[PDB]
């Protein structure tokens, strides 16, 4: 696979800058900061749901197994 | 009428690459020495009266 | 719920963010890829775009203002046409492979 | 000298938007020729014989100059290996490039062989979870009938792991990582057929950039990355993730009471450990890694990546966190209410990705009218 | 309106140049022009006379992609001096030297540019032209190519190549043989009374004066390798370039590669 | 069961120092190599 072979692409501009001519961190905090939150907010009620499942069992097994090894009086 | 400081150094030594070349090498042993002095130093105070060569000269004399 | 649903999931799938219509997110296989070089210019020449922007949106990890995103309701397939026929022309040929 | 370094590497075209879980291929290749090199070292002090093994790997430690930085740099580099494989193979599941087939399958034999390297190496030491390591993996085979007691015997080059035992696994160690190495230029020669698959899983023939000098300088931040990750484990914790009990020469005669493989198998010595049944565990412990090789049998999403499929997300994440819960369990000890965890995650395991994970691949199809 | 406005305000005597070449005396053409022109306006307003402002070069690239056509124009070009200065004839001697080309030269393999060399005996491109554009305080130096779409890159690998190779390397042999060509475009170029014409009214714009031919040769006697070096070194080398490409180039290196050629 | 104890920790900084050097500047020089991408700009001109 290379340049020239790739695939056919028709009536599309592309502009784009030096790197010389630009600032390399744009807005590094006052619009990266939102961006991680929006990005943030957008996964978490897919990836954090199992792990506080887990974080749910850990304790409850742990705690659980800790219980049954001490005074059992009879 | 007056050159910046990074406009200064990209003339001297970062246009050529001879010259770009030679100051990482000077940069290099000047950095190397400087680094390991004041790293070792800011270990040793860290450490204070802990490692041998603060305590080496009650031993000494040998 | 189904279509309630539905316009829900879409939403949620959010290819519609990035501008994209559901077929540009068809995995491409061999049918897909020859109903694709079957599509008239403007509608191949669109999709190019779709994707391109899409693809740049990503590597930015952003998305488009929401007023630009896809709608579920104008949501249609492009696609259909070609990659059905694709598809029944191989059925055909599978059938005489069987002698 | 030109091409194939070239038309190979600088333009090779890269989709233009590839994210970080796309950097683990370089830290596999960087994490190979570190263990390499510093395996190489580590051979040029180590002596097999039972009798000065472990006493090598304390003499490199102890007085070869800078012995310890290397001798740690390999242990914690295995590790780092490892987390890189996982993260590699996670990348791969949720993207959908398990579809690139050969090179899917080649990866999986790499982890396969990776796996049978670190457990061989981690013999050469001969301390007591090495000798129990190989007293217990050798003895997987055991499990094929009539024949598995033969094969062990054979394998050992005797009744008992032993002599014969240490001295073949550090030749075959020595061996394998350019095995490795070798299977995973294939593994690159497969991929460079179809180029590399993206976070939309979507075609990205129309946008591709040169893999320099974007994916270049990515790659050595990544780099550098690892090698931080890695020299705050051997400057600041050597031992973290290592197991005291190696540090005790092998006993024969005695088992430590609380012995455990090493962090990277505890997920799959979970599950092993889960079934009652000697056989049944062996056969579990085998599909747990080689269920990978079905995957791309179990796709049903008209779309490739996980990217567009919330659903499918979901589970991949309950998987994770399974895993998670696998590897807890195969920390603990074999006793309410662990024994019961540790069948629930083993079996909710086999379930996500058998049926849950197919299962969400067609509901997401009919959401979408296709 | 917006015409009306256009001329009035920028069709003003000081910003004119009658110009003539050929069988006629000057004399005549002043007695011709004190006739015909004096009514024309020398003034407009206050805040009328229009000024020019420097204009910012930026380095950047715009690609139109267009598989639809048949081959790609490339142009690449570094921010030039402008017309009124000394450099423009070392940057000329050197965009001599690497020349122009196409397809139908009959020098082929044997020609004296590498460039042109190698895109012939390669089969490289259909055309190329170097160019030194120039404007009030600044300009595009630079140069054109048309090639099919599998070999951009191999032409503007060669082309930056022999970029560089002027800045670190001119030799004494080509910078003569840059000389003479600068030399016989000049003169062959002022043959007939348009041209000459033509370079007496944008001469007297852009300099403020006629420069005689035997000042050009001054000049250009004046350059040597070392002058050349200098000279594209101060323009070219690693500096920014302005990119535009045009049809089937997917081929057409990223802005990062080109930059790198630069240097 | 550990004499390299020391010499570990004083290494340590000195990697903890370089690398608070080293990633902060190659980080630079990723954004600034991959600012040509990040602030590039598409448009779509079909002839209609
Ligand atoms: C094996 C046994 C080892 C034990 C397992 C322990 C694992 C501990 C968890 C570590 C994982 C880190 C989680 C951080 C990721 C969080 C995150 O950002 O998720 C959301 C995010 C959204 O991305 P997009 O859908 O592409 O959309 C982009 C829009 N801007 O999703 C991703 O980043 C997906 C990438 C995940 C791949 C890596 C997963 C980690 C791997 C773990 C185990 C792998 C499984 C297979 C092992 C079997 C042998
Ligand atoms: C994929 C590559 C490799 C992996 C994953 C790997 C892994 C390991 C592991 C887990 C150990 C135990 C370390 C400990 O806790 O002490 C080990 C030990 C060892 N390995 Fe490797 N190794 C690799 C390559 C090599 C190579 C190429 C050589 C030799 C040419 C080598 C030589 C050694 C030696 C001599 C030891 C014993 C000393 C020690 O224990 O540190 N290794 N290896
Ligand atoms: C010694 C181990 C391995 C090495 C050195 C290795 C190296 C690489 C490299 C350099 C890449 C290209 C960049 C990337 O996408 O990360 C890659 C891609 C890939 N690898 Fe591996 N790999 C290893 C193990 C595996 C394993 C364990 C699997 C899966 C079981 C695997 C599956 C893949 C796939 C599917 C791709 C393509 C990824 C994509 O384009 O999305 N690899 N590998
Ligand atoms: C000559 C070469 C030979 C015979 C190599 C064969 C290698 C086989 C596999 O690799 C392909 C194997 C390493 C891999 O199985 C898929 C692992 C996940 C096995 C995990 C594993 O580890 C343990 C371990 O490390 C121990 O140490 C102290 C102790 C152990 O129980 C007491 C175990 C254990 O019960 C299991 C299941
Ligand atoms: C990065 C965080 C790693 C988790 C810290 C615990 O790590 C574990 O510690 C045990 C002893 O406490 C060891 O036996 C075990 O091998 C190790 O993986």
């Amino acid at each position: 696979r290379q340049f020239g072979h790739l695939t056919r692409v028709r009536h599309v501009i592309t502009y784009s800058l030096s790197p010389f001519e630009q600032r390399a961190f744009p807005h590094y905090f006052s619009k990266g900061i939102p961006n991680v939150l929006r990005r943030t907010r957008a996964c978490i009620l897919r990836v954090a749901p199992p792990f506080v499942a887990f974080y749910l069992v850990y304790t409850w097994g742990t705690q659980e197994f800790e219980k049954s090894k001490r005074k059992n009086p009879a | 009428v007056a050159p910046t400081l990074t406009a200064r150094l990209y003339s001297l030594l970062f246009r050529r690459t001879s010259t770009f070349a030679l100051t990482i090498v000077v940069g290099a042993l000047f950095f190397e020495r400087a680094f390991d002095q004041g790293a070792d130093a800011i270990y040793e105070h860290i450490n204070e009266g802990k490692l041998w060569k603060h305590i080496k000269h009650k031993y000494e004399n040998k | 719920w189904l279509e309630g649903i539905r316009k829900w999931y879409y939403n949620a799938a959010g290819f519609n963010k990035l501008g994209l219509m559901r077929d540009d997110t068809i995995h491409e296989n061999d049918d897909v890829k020859e109903a694709i070089r079957r599509l008239p210019e403007n509608l191949y020449d669109d999709r190019v775009f779709r994707i391109k922007r899409a693809l740049d949106l990503s590597m930015r990890q952003q998305i488009l203002p929401k007023e630009q995103w896809t709608k579920y309701e104008e949501d249609k397939s492009y696609l259909e046409p070609y990659l059905k026929e694709v598809i029944r022309e191989r059925k055909e040929r599978e059938e005489w492979a069987k002698k | 000298l030109m091409k194939i370094v070239n038309n190979a590497f600088i333009d090779l075209p890269a989709p233009s938007n590839i994210s970080s879980w796309w950097n683990f291929g370089s830290l596999l290749g960087i994490c190979l020729i570190l263990q390499i090199l510093t395996g190489l070292f580590l051979a040029m002090h180590y002596t097999s014989d039972t009798t000065t093994a472990f006493s090598s790997v304390t003499h490199i430690c102890r007085d070869v100059n800078y012995g310890w930085i290397i001798r740690y740099m390999h242990a914690n580099g295995a590790s780092m290996f490892f987390i890189c494989l996982y993260m590699h193979v996670g990348r791969g599941l949720y993207y959908g490039s398990y579809t690139f087939l050969e090179t899917w399958n080649i990866g999986v034999i790499l982890l396969l062989t990776v796996m049978a390297t670190a457990f061989m190496g981690y013999v050469l030491p001969w301390g007591q979870m090495s000798f129990w390591g190989a007293t217990v993996i050798t003895n997987l085979l055991s499990a094929i009938p009539y024949i598995g007691t033969n094969l062990v015997e054979w394998i050992w080059g005797g009744f008992s792991v032993d002599k014969a035992t240490l001295t073949r696994f550090f030749a075959f160690h020595f061996i394998l990582p350019f095995i490795i190495m070798a299977i995973a230029m294939v593994h690159l020669l497969f991929l460079h057929e179809t180029g590399s698959n993206n976070p939309t899983g979507i075609s990205s023939d129309v946008d591709k950039i040169p893999f320099h000098p974007y994916y270049t300088i990515k790659d050595i931040l990544g780099a550098l990355l690892l090698i931080l990750a890695l020299m705050l484990l051997v400057l600041f914790a050597p031992d973290l993730l290592g197991d005291p009990d190696n540090y005790t020469p092998a006993n024969p005669l005695n088992t430590p009471p609380h012995i455990k493989p090493e962090w990277y198998f505890l997920f799959a010595y979970a599950i092993l450990r889960s079934i009652p049944n000697k056989l049944g565990g062996v056969l579990a412990l085998a599909f747990s890694i080689l269920i990978l090789a079905l995957i791309p049998l179990l796709h049903t999403s008209k779309q490739r990546s996980m990217m567009f499929r919330p659903l499918s997300q979901c589970l991949f994440w309950a998987l994770v966190a399974d895993l998670l819960t696998l590897t807890w369990i195969g920390g603990q000890p074999v006793e309410h209410p662990y024994i019961t965890i540790g069948q629930l995650a083993s079996v909710l395991y086999f379930l996500l990705i058998l049926v849950l994970m197919p299962t969400a691949g067609t509901i997401e199809n009919k959401l979408l009218k296709w | 309106a917006d015409l009306t406005e256009y001329l009035s305000r920028h069709y003003k005597a000081p910003r004119m140049v009658l110009a003539a070449a050929g069988g006629l005396e000057h004399r005549q053409l002043l007695d011709l022009a004190q006739k015909h022109f004096s009514g024309l306006s020398g003034t407009y307003d206050e805040d009328a006379v229009p000024t020019l402002s420097p204009c910012r070069f930026t380095g950047s690239q715009i690609c139109h992609r267009e598989d639809g056509l048949p081959l790609a124009h490339v142009a690449i070009a570094v921010e030039g001096p402008g017309w009124a200065h000394p450099d423009n004839v070392a940057l000329q001697v050197a965009n001599a030297i690497i020349g122009h080309y196409d397809c139908t030269y009959g020098g082929g393999a044997h020609l004296s540019s590498p460039l042109a060399s190698i895109a012939a005996t390669n089969k490289l491109c259909q055309s190329f032209q170097t160019f030194n554009i120039c404007y009030a305080d600044t300009g595009l130096l630079g140069a054109h190519f048309v090639c099919d779409h599998m070999s951009i890159d191999d032409m503007m690998f060669v082309l930056q190549g022999q970029w560089m190779r002027l800045c670190t390397s001119a030799t004494e042999s080509e910078v003569l043989r840059g000389k003479n060509l600068l030399r016989n475009a000049l003169v062959s170029h002022l043959d007939g009374t348009t041209p000459v014409c033509e370079d007496i009214g944008r001469s007297l714009l852009t300099y403020g004066r006629r420069i005689p031919l035997a000042e050009w040769e001054s000049r250009i006697a004046e350059v040597d390798a070392r002058v050349v070096r200098e000279v594209c070194s101060k323009y070219f080398y690693d500096q920014c370039p302005a990119v535009a490409g045009f049809g089937p180039i997917e081929q057409l290196p990223d802005y990062n590669r080109i930059r790198s050629g630069m240097f | 069961a550990e004499p390299e104890h020391d010499h570990r920790k004083r290494m340590g900084l000195k990697m903890l120092l370089m690398m608070g050097l080293l990633l902060p500047l190659v980080y630079a020089m990723k954004r600034h190599k991959w600012s040509v991408l990040k602030s590039r700009k598409l448009a779509y001109r079909p002839p209609k």
